[PDB]
């Protein structure tokens, strides 16, 4: 009645981290949705081969003053803009770029203050299902990667600050959090014995099959 | 007139409420039916997985660890032992039943192991499989093994056993007679071990995996 | 008039009005081995002028008794309703007043309050562990708070009436019948490892006699396990 | 459209809202019948406590704080006396009715009294139990404690007597005759006394015990 | 009408006291839930032996600056964030360790200056009631503390601020509310005589029965 895939795969699990500051060498933040950072969701996942959901991104927005010697420093309230990309959309490729301004990437505005911004995604896949393991090359005539499918593509997402707060420095972090909704599964597999390595593939070291001890008998 | 109570404006992780969707007025793709549809964690543990009884020094990185050695010479000798506990002990650690038990906190239900001796057609003899309930310990010798709840297994008739335990205990494995066999047949044979849930089993209160890093 | 109650082999001999008392209202039961019901009399104490009281724990006080003590060694857990008669025999020219309770999961206070107490000054096996009247030292020791007029669980000794209890007094009353269930939060719990009820006698108005009579009353106290299931 | 009216964005203590509960979906244990189940305090004021009618110097720290001596040698001497206030007197400050009271401010019910001699078979004599109610003081004399509410109890044939009281009074107990004994019998007794709520028994007000520290 | 041991036993309840800096030795908050600290509320759930109920937890956080020699001080505003750990949970050895992540523990974040973040936790127990009176030892074998049993454990609480407001010292306080809910009771045991000594135990220091007076007639 508690083991259901549902309850086993509906957790909120925060799966990135990263700054962007008002002013300064970093000013957005860019990370490719993906379900394959986050060990603990990864490796959860990894119990069937075909998987669909639908997502629920909640965005945890904090800011920070920084240490500067600017004085007559008055803060205003700060705007966060968050744009998120379909596959092949548009990406800016810099921080006050057009790209901010097209009417598909449905970006979400979001005040200081207020209760934490949160938008959800169906599925986007052309297929029938995410597949977690492919066992081909993504290229038609081959010379492409192994086991690299482009059917499990979900999107990127892009920060900013609308609005310098004030003539000090401030820098911004965001957690953005996965929430797997309806979720559905297919195929059960074996749980990954060794640990992870590489988020871009199933590479690994090889590892003892279980912890050992003194004798047979004991 | 309303009135805002405490527990507004605030982001608790586990709730479930409607959310603005971002892309409104998009089709879906229509699912097709796909072989093999999980919808209970209880399915997988259902299915038998071999245990590395044999988890011996450096048995655990060769394909040895599953095989249990059965010799002929050497009675009250035994062939194999450890404690029942599918949820901590090293035994049951990384078997299908005992990983997907890694995620939960209560568990209840009854668990069901089955022998498989692989060993010559020729080869005969018997075993005394004997299970001591929890507050007792192990037993040391064979009478004492025999007195509790016991199999006496026959591997000459019947090559694959099946035992059904309630309710940790312990598994001890006891030569009641040893391996005959005619010549030109080999006297050194293994025995192998599959653990599976059984009947009733629950598992509460979700928790992380211990074997991350 | 006096009558005989049969249990197995064991019998007793008690009043016609005997006047018992129900736990909660409720009679002991199976959970929804008959050979371990019997009598199993235990010692008799000597009530004198200066007794300060008496506490017995129903599953330790039955520990080395025979069937019950073997059934609760092997067998992991169980349950077992009790019927404990405590019996006081005295003269016409005695006087004095008995409370007897029985305490469920009574948690005993140490006199030491950095530590808990130890095994066996908590737990008397085959014997009753007595009170006493002056406080009890606080050194560097294991010891159990044997004051009476806190009774050691660290209330006052005079609303120990809430629990279950009967008032032998000599002048009227002679003997006491407590029927006690199976209290505890756990469905079955091990015996061994756990006491669920605690017996206690306390004599209120001290036992007093001209010279020339008995220097004491010997009370008697009989358990009797009810309804005893094992795993 | 909405407006938010004042007591909206506030942590009333006392009040009763709906909560959002933190862990979800989860199994609750279904309960069991355990023997004895309160559901109202009441019940708890209706068992009869012994009081320390005796409170006198170092009696509290013995156990004959409980008892009451009656003598044989002394008529009009008078037994005990203590005023009729289950709240505040120090009689009925820790007696199961009275640490109960001492959480509520109101209350109004009827207080039941019952003493019991614990002398010898042969012990015989007469006592005089009067209430005063409240706008008189205690009695001086017999007399006068006999001109108003009274019980003349007999220990010879009954053993215990009970007093209901309405609506604080007093509570005096006189020797209407000395203790008779025949000869190898003790003339020294004692009498105990039970407190207990009766027929109507209600609290209201909830406020903090003031025996913490 | 009034006694009933819901309105006796259903009173919002401070059971807690403790201060976290954004900046200092003191950078969280750890308290195991437990209903043994708060006399008040101990005694009056010392009169039945076996008692079941479910909780509302209340925090009331406020946050006050320091007297630092800082200048050019601009605050931002502050977000708390209050980790509930279920029994056996992992447990954050620092403040920014990975723990805070998991998505079992159900933290709440909240921003100062809203209604104060409110959770409720039913019942936990393996066992079918708490028992506030235990009277044997915790491990099977014996060689094991007296009346600990484990079955009563509610779980730990942790808190921190996701992000410092300004480069100026900030300290804040957290008071939890206990609130007991659907309260039933069984076996009432008599009001504890003596005072309170340690919370881990019932050990007492001997106690006289009442208040004296002059004499027996007065």
């Amino acid at each position: 009645s508690e083991s259901t895939i549902e309850n086993f795969l509906c957790r909120s699990a925060c799966v990135y981290f990263t700054e962007y500051e008002n002013s300064g060498a970093k000013r957005y933040a860019e990370w490719v949705l993906t379900p394959r950072q986050a060990a603990q969701l990864r490796r959860k996942l990894e119990f069937f081969t075909y998987v669909r959901f639908d997502l629920e991104l909640t965005f945890v927005i904090t800011s920070t003053q920084q240490p500067s010697t600017t004085q007559n420093q008055d803060a205003q309230i700060l705007t966060h803009q968050i744009m998120y990309v379909p596959p092949g959309g548009p990406v800016p490729d810099k921080v006050d770029s057009y790209v901010w301004q097209t009417s598909t990437n449905p970006s979400v505005f979001w005040t200081e203050g207020n209760a934490p911004p949160r938008m959800s995604i169906p599925f986007l896949s052309i297929g029938n299902a995410y597949s977690n393991f492919y066992d081909g090359w993504s290229e038609f005539s081959r010379n492409g990667v192994y086991g690299i499918n482009t059917l499990n593509n979900m999107g990127t997402l892009y920060a900013r600050h609308v609005n310098a707060g004030s003539t000090g420095p401030i820098k911004s972090t965001i957690r953005i959090y996965f929430k797997p909704k309806h979720v559905k599964a297919w195929i059960p597999r074996p749980p990954r014995l060794c640990q992870y390595e590489k988020a871009k593939n199933v590479n690994f070291q090889p590892s003892g099959v279980t912890t050992t001890r003194q004798s047979i008998t004991t | 007139p309303t009135m805002n109570t405490p527990g507004s404006c605030q982001f608790l992780t586990s709730d479930d409420f409607q959310s603005p969707s971002a892309m409104p007025q998009y089709d879906v793709t229509p699912e097709m039916r796909i072989p093999g549809e999980v919808k209970n964690l209880m399915e997988i543990a259902e299915v038998d997985s071999v245990v590395p009884v044999q988890n011996v020094g450096e048995k655990v990185n060769s394909m040895e660890a599953y095989q249990i050695p059965v010799r002929s010479n050497e009675s009250g000798t035994q062939v194999f032992g450890f404690p029942l506990q599918p949820g901590y002990s090293s035994v049951f650690s990384r078997t299908l039943l005992g990983e997907i038990l890694n995620y939960y906190t209560h568990w209840s239900g009854s668990i069901k192991l089955t022998f498989m001796f692989c060993g010559s057609a020729m080869a005969t003899g018997k075993f005394l499989l004997a299970y001591s309930p929890p507050g007792a310990g192990a037993p040391t010798k064979r009478v004492d093994a025999m007195l509790g709840t016991h199999v006496v297994w026959d591997v000459g008739l019947q090559s694959s056993c099946v035992l059904c335990i309630p309710w940790g205990g312990f598994i001890t494995c006891w030569y009641q007679t040893n391996i005959v066999v005619p010549a030109d047949a080999q006297s050194s044979c293994y025995i192998m071990c599959f653990v599976s849930a059984c009947n009733d089993f629950s598992v509460r209160l979700l928790k992380d995996t211990p074997f991350i890093s | 008039r006096a009558r005989s109650i049969t249990l197995g082999n064991s019998t007793i001999t008690t009043q016609e009005c005997a006047n018992v008392v129900v736990g909660y209202g409720v009679w002991p039961d199976y959970l929804k081995d008959v050979a371990t019901c019997r009598f199993y009399t235990l010692d008799s104490v000597q009530w004198q002028k200066t007794s300060p009281g008496w506490w017995w724990k129903l599953p330790d006080a039955l520990s080395n008794l025979g069937l019950f003590g073997q059934n609760m060694q092997y067998h992991y857990l169980g349950r077992t309703g009790y019927t404990v008669h405590v019996q006081c025999n005295a003269s016409k020219f005695h006087q004095g007043c008995l409370l007897v309770v029985c305490v469920p999961e009574a948690e005993m206070g140490c006199a030491t309050l950095d530590n808990t107490p130890s095994s066996a000054e908590l737990l008397g096996g085959d014997s009753a562990k007595e009170f006493a009247d002056k406080p009890v030292a606080s050194g560097s020791n294991k010891l159990v708070q044997r004051v009476v007029y806190n009774a050691g669980m660290g209330v006052g000794v005079g609303n120990l009436t809430i629990f279950p209890h009967q008032w032998i007094n000599l002048r009227t009353n002679n003997s006491a019948t407590i029927v006690m269930p199976y209290t505890n939060s756990v469905p079955m719990d091990n015996m061994f490892r756990h006491n669920n009820v605690t017996l206690m006698v306390i004599p209120f108005v001290p036992l007093d006699y001209c010279p020339g009579s008995t220097t004491y009353v010997p009370i008697t106290v009989t358990i009797a396990p009810m309804c005893a299931e094992y795993n």
